């Protein structure tokens, strides 16, 4: 009776069928004869559909297949910080091995509905537009959907870097990205000095499909350790669409019945099981949190596809990026018209809450009248005022790359713009005005900055008005 | 004998083999309890439901939880009956998953409690009620424009941040207070944190003392995401039959129920229907809806939230749902921004009960007059916003005055909002609200300021408040 | 001159109102046809995929 | 036997849906909109029994008034086309006029009774 | 019907008119029977052998050295989709087209045939 | 061709160019061969292995420490549908884009590269 050994029957395309292995469990880890790892998916009456986790060119029919008895597990620990690791848990950047002494299964139940608490703390991304309009609170799963070449990875990198001072631990998961892009991202993170508190998990496009299928689960399982130890974690996936593609290919190879767009029947189950493990634990559990920012790419802005539709239905809100605006030059080209965040409102500090609404209504009013700007026949008192205000607000909302802005300076500039103090500065000098205002605030606004930092509340309006009047007086128009 | 063993595992779908001549019937439940005999095993506790007979004494079942760790050879125990769920007053104030096990920390139900099967034939032709009735909810807008029928289905549109939960709570509280009828909430395919927030809100408001909740999270397999609605319905049926009282049943999302059905059918392997949905979509919807009826000694009325996919009203799932609906209420962002609650649309919302043969000729005429006046006001608003009231004639000025008064009078205070305002709320009877609306239409109270029509309810409170400011 | 100018403005009023109404009327039918086309495309693709799978 | 009968089918659309579900369960290949190609025969076999016999056969009769449910008033759909091909004429109801409480519009633009006209008595024909 | 007319064509040597009622029903019945036979479907679920079946039918309606047979065939398109495989196939074998118009009929003309949309090879 | 170039990249250690006329034909060939190989179809009839084989081809075109291979791959998708799986898959690797315009060509300038449509990372 062969119980822990089996022989290969068919090979091909990373799929192997073995005979025997009668005491194997679904989702177990199986080691081949030459050392390549494998996971068993399908358990039929006489053959065990195995999926190969490496270079499968070295396996011939008739190879010996061994059993390990371990459900799929990944190394985890504090030693992983500042390393680049494939989903299996091995380092790909040299620099010796890791010292992980504890492992956990990649498939774990999500925290129950009685262990969660309403999200009430801000996640400071440092991007003025999203931080003012579509806020993100710790424990929220927010989706960033945009077309190709729209700065998605740019936004991801800025929000990863901006967490330098806070207590957050950030994990970046690379699915299907080019190894060149991954290398450049690692280098820029190291240069900015964020590698002392982050972990990068990579699954290049050249890797076999199961590794792409496993990368998000490995990332989440790595994060849950710091979840349950009591810290705060932020995780980012780039290609849920590519992970879905890999899983579809695996299921189609294993001869499972197809559904919509040839996707297997449980793709929604897969995505929901992945994303629902991001929540804000109650105080009884320690108070940890894990926020997820998956990326989805649409071709020509077609959000009607199966995978984008499913992810939209699963997540808590969308952040839309516009190809036309990015081409025009607007950075980061946030389409505030369609972006929504259901968690928002309670995710912002009071200082920003007292100012966000007026700016939101101003943008909403200006957005619908963009066609009026071709002609000066506009009714000046209302419509032209709205056009000038909208142009000024947009110009303020523009931003450069890899320069996060602290929340105090963000709310300062937003208050100054909202209270009409910028109706005089020409619209082509607002960026220089903003930079000089930040410099001046660093010069002598430290009292207001400290008050905002320590109270999350607006400073005294009289003193604020006096300071901005002084800066306006000392400014020179170009 | 009851013992059976596993022979095939494919994801969420599992296969079992039994000794010949002892196969379980369809829709039964199979319990798997295993202890790790050594370190190469994992403890497993799983419940399956029987779907197909493949012959050769084998059975094709689906899972209600994770199938990881399954081994070909485990013993399978047959229960002999479909999934059983506790019923009675013990269910009130608790939260259950699909299998009837409490999710909260209040403790386990004693095993001696009466339990009932999930699947059940629909009530026969004879037991149905012979006439139509009107459910008096006490919320002015709905009992005026879009009345609810005892034993009918009601569709509810609207997104987030519109007061949908507040409306749900107010409906539950009013129904309980004025009819002695309990309510049941069934969260098919909800977001976990949204469900938790809803539970906290209800517990704080104190409504939860007379309700029972069933939650099926989005991380559950399609089997559970299909059976949660049925278990909620069989929770309510006990109160309809034994207690003989009118009950309210909510469904968080029915489109997700249909989607889960499609996914489980695809897993089973049948060829997809028109747009990839299961072929049995119509009959599955029928077997769900047909048990929500009104019999000679009770009734069940259902409030179901509908999400339209890709905003297409001709999609098969919305079409199939709309084939059953009796009324529709729409919640609008604009009415939300204005200081108006419950921010229900007075024009988009409609009903089947709006007929003189049901509500009465007087009610019908008052409703039609209000509808046309509001429509005329909407027409005039666009021109007035650019031209000023000066160009408006005297008759149209009177129409605008009366329309503003009516639109503001449509709002109401809630027993729920007491925690944030202090207003003791109101429960406005149908006769009183229709009389008040007719009198306001007659122009009797045109001299009062419009703000006197804000948050009163009954017509007497209007004049009392108006006198209050003088 | 003043009569002519006022009449010109009235004519522009009516012409632009009619233009917007015709645009909306065209829009509704275009959306209906778009929905029908999308449904037909997805159903035909699904039928092709399932037939190709069953053919083996 | 020789009397006159009137029969009113309710939803041939739902009957067609039931037959489509049965076909797809019996593993038969679908056609346009997943409908098997047999749907036209299914409808024709049913409707073709409604005819007025000769005086020699007994002088009986059987008239039918099936209904069809459309989406957004679209006649182009497959089942409406099949039934309109089989039937002698159609009576269209307009949804917009139903809001005003009128008996729904007997739209004379699309309504037609090709067989009728000879049935009307001269008094109403005038 | 065709083989009933061919005898008179090839024996009496006289011109014969053949009216077929609706040619689309022919390919529709072919499609219905093909699935039961077991052949895999086609683009819109039609039988694979549609082209050759229609060719075998139409190719017997030709003029010969000792008589001729001409056919008048009515046409019906499902859902008014003129790109459907059955109309697309049947439109290859046509030589002439005549169109009837309710406007001319109600005006009072009684060939009821449009003189503008009626083309011919 | 790629393994022709890799030798010069690694042993000579010098920058090497590489042109590929039409990768659409490459993915089409893969799609054609898969069906006879017997794997199940995919979205629009392509092979399931489309993404992995395309990545395996493309990922050898990189720049190492001692050399580099830069590639200029021409793209022409018939019917002008950028949502097709093969163009969508290949666009995930592009680092630039150049547009030649007959408008500038007839205006009389070379190399007649579009100055507006052309983009770059």
């Amino acid at each position: 009776q062969v119980s822990d050994v089996g022989t290969v029957i068919q090979v091909g395309d990373g799929i192997a069928r073995a005979h025997g292995l009668d005491n194997v469990m679904s989702g177990e880890l199986v080691e081949f004869a030459n050392g390549v790892m494998g996971m068993a998916l399908n358990l039929e009456e006489n053959n065990v559909g195995i999926v190969i986790l490496g270079p499968y060119t070295g396996i011939k029919e008739g190879d010996e297949v061994r059993r390990t008895g371990r459900i799929m597990e990944v190394p985890v620990g504090e030693a992983l910080i500042g390393r680049v690791v494939n989903p299996l848990g091995q380092p790909v950047d040299g620099l010796g091995p890791v010292e992980t002494t504890e492992t956990r299964p990649i498939e774990s139940p999500a925290p129950g509905v009685m262990d969660r608490r309403s999200v009430h703390e801000p996640l400071q991304t440092g991007i003025k537009a999203i931080d003012a309009l579509v806020p993100i609170g710790r424990g929220q799963r927010e989706l960033i959907i945009g077309d190709r070449q729209t700065g998605a990875a740019s936004v991801a990198i800025d929000t990863i870097i901006n967490q330098k001072d806070q207590n957050m631990i950030s994990i970046y998961v690379a699915i299907g990205q080019k190894e060149s892009t991954v290398r450049t991202v690692v280098e820029t993170l190291r240069k900015h000095g964020a590698l002392d508190y982050t972990i990068v998990v990579t699954a290049s496009a050249s890797q076999p499909a199961p590794l792409l299928f496993l990368a998000p689960y490995a990332g989440v399982a790595m994060g849950e350790y710091f979840m349950y130890k009591g810290k705060h974690v932020l995780v980012v996936y780039a290609a849920l669409s590519k992970q879905a593609a890999a899983y579809r290919e695996l299921s189609l190879l294993l001869r499972r019945p197809p559904g919509r767009e040839a996707y297997p029947g449980d793709i929604f189950y897969l995505h929901s099981r992945l994303l629902e493990r991001a929540a804000k634990l109650s105080d009884a559990k320690g108070g940890g949190s894990l926020t997820a920012l998956p990326f989805v790419e649409t071709q020509a802005g077609d959000i009607s596809a199966y995978i984008p539709t499913n992810v939209i239905s699963i997540t808590d809100g969308q952040i839309f990026l516009q190809s036309d605006l990015f081409f025009s030059g607007v950075r980061p080209a946030i389409n505030a018209g369609l972006s929504v965040s259901r968690v928002g409102g309670a995710a912002q500090i009071k200082a920003m809450k007292k100012v966000a609404g007026t700016l939101r209504l101003d943008l909403a009013a200006y957005r619908e009248l963009e066609a009026f700007a071709q002609f000066g026949s506009d009714l000046d008192k209302a419509t032209q005022a709205k056009l000038a205000r909208g142009a000024r607000t947009v110009e303020v909302l523009k931003q450069d790359l890899h320069q996060p802005i602290p929340v105090e300076k963000q709310v300062l500039i937003i208050y100054a713009l909202t209270r009409g103090f910028l109706d005089d500065i020409p619209v082509e000098d607002v960026r220089r005005f903003e930079k000089e205002f930040y410099l001046f605030l660093d010069q002598n606004g430290q009292h207001l900055l400290e008050h905002i930092r320590t109270t999350k509340d607006l400073p005294n309006e009289d003193d604020l008005n006096k300071a901005i009047e002084a800066f306006k007086k000392t400014f020179v128009v170009s | 004998m009851t013992r059976g063993r596993v022979i095939q595992v494919m994801g969420p779908v599992v296969d079992v083999k039994f000794e010949n001549g002892h196969l379980p019937a369809i829709y039964n439940a199979l319990k798997i309890q295993h202890k790790a005999r050594n370190e190469n095993e994992v403890d497993i506790d799983l419940t399956l439901e029987v779907a197909l007979h493949l012959g050769d004494d084998t059975v094709r079942t689906i899972a209600m939880a994770s199938t990881d760790g399954l081994i070909r050879g485990m013993e399978v125990i047959d229960t002999g009956a479909p999934i059983s769920v506790p019923v009675g007053e013990v269910t009130l104030g608790r939260v259950f998953n699909v299998l009837g096990e409490p999710i909260d920390l209040e403790g386990d139900i004693p095993a001696d409690a009466r339990r009932d099967p999930i699947h059940r034939p629909a009530p026969k032709f004879e037991e149905l009620a012979t006439e139509v009735e009107i459910l008096e909810t006490g919320i002015k807008v709905v009992d005026l424009l879009a009345p609810y029928i005892k034993g009918g289905k009601i569709g509810l549109f609207g997104g987030a941040g519109v007061g949908k939960t507040v409306l749900i709570q107010e409906l539950i509280h009013n129904i309980a207070q004025e009819h002695g009828g309990i309510s049941v909430f069934a969260g098919v395919g909800e977001r976990t944190r949204e469900g938790n927030d809803l539970y906290h809100e209800m517990k704080d408001s104190g409504v939860i003392s007379k309700t029972a909740m069933v939650f099926g999270q989005m991380n559950e397999p399609p089997g559970a995401r299909m059976r949660v609605a049925l278990t909620g319905l069989t929770m309510a049926e006990y109160f309809r039959d034994e207690q003989g009282q009118d009950v309210l049943l909510f469904i968080d999302n029915i489109f997700r129920f249909t989607q889960a059905g499609s996914e489980v059918s695809a897993l089973l392997g049948r060829m997809p229907s028109a747009v990839g949905y299961q072929p049995t979509l119509a009959t599955e919807m029928g077997q769900l809806q047909e048990r929500i009826t009104s019999t000679a000694k009770g009734s069940i009325t259902s409030i179901q939230a509908i999400y339209v996919p890709a905003d297409d009203y001709t999609d098969p799932a919305p079409a199939t749902t709309f084939s059953h609906l009796d009324a529709t209420t729409n919640l609008e962002r604009k009415l939300a921004e204005m200081g108006i609650y419950p921010a229900v649309d007075p024009l988009a919302s409609t009903s089947r009960a709006l007929a003189p043969e049901i509500v009465g000729e007087e009610h019908y005429q008052v409703a039609r007059k209000v509808q046309q006046t509001l429509q005329r006001y909407k027409e005039l608003q666009d021109i007035i916003a650019i031209l000023g009231m000066d160009e408006l004639s005297d008759e149209d000025k009177l129409v605008v005055h009366r329309a503003r008064r009516i639109q503001f009078f449509l709002s109401q205070n809630f027993h729920v909002a007491e925690q944030f305002t202090g207003q003791p709320g109101s429960y406005v009877p149908v006769k009183e609200t229709v009389r008040g609306f007719k009198e306001i239409l007659e122009g009797k109270y045109d001299h009062l300021p419009e703000d006197a029509f804000r948050l009163v309810g009954r017509i007497e409170e209007v004049v009392e408040k108006a006198k209050a400011m003088g | 001159l003043l009569d002519a100018k006022a009449s010109e403005h009235a004519a522009r009023m009516t012409a632009m109102k009619n233009a917007t109404d015709n645009a909306n009327e065209l829009i509704r039918t275009l959306t209906l046809s778009y929905n029908r086309a999308r449904q037909a495309a997805i159903t035909q693709e699904i039928t092709e995929i399932v037939a190709g799978a069953n053919a083996l």
